[PDB]
Formats: C-alpha cells, sequence, structure tokens
C-alpha cells in the first residue's frame, strides 16, 4: 500500500502592551512643557526693553 | 623708515568700537540710543539674557 498526506496549515497572532509606569521625577521635568515656548516670544518677538 | 611703519600701523589700528550682539532689527538700538551715548544710567532690560556679556 501507497500513502500520502498534506497537512496545509497556517497561523497567526497580534500581540499588544500598554505599560505606563509612573516615575516620580517625570513632573520635574515637566513643570516647564510650555514655558521655554512662551518666552520665546519675550526673546523673538517682544521688546525687551522698558 | 620701517620702524616709522609700524609706529604707524601701530596707530592706526588702536581704534576701538564696543559691539552690540542682537537679533536685528529693533530690539537694541532703542537702547543704545536713549539709554547709552545720551548718558543714561539705569536702563532696563528683559531677562532674555540680554547683556549676560551680550
Amino acid at each position: 500500500q501507497n500513502a500520502k498526506r498534506n497537512q496545509n496549515q497556517k497561523g497567526n497572532a497580534k500581540g499588544t502592551q500598554f505599560t505606563k509606569q509612573y516615575l516620580i521625577d517625570n513632573i520635574d521635568k515637566a513643570y516647564d512643557l510650555r514655558k521655554k515656548i512662551l518666552n520665546e516670544f519675550d526673546k523673538k518677538c517682544f521688546l525687551q526693553i522698558w | 623708515a620701517e620702524v616709522a611703519l609700524s609706529r604707524f600701523s601701530l596707530i592706526m589700528q588702536a581704534k576701538f568700537s564696543k559691539i552690540f550682539k542682537s537679533e536685528i532689527n529693533d530690539e537694541s538700538i532703542n537702547q543704545l540710543v536713549s539709554e547709552i551715548y545720551n548718558g543714561a544710567p539705569f536702563v532696563k532690560m528683559s531677562p532674555m539674557f540680554n547683556a549676560d556679556d551680550d
């Protein structure tokens, strides 16, 4: 006797992570996110004298 | 002759300017006009390092 097989096959996978961290000292770095863009207009667009 | 050359060349480049340094169009001109050559003490400026050896 003869015998032939044909195992066709496929997979799939879709991982996802959403890890958030909360170190303490990030708010220290986040104190001046808008300050250095707001005084940029003082540096380049407004008369910095009385 | 060439030592007189060197004296004349030495006193011809012995002249002195006070360079103002700022981004150009009308920030620091009003400063020097109304407050340096008119002799004025107590000139007020912005905190933007504007004379921190500028």
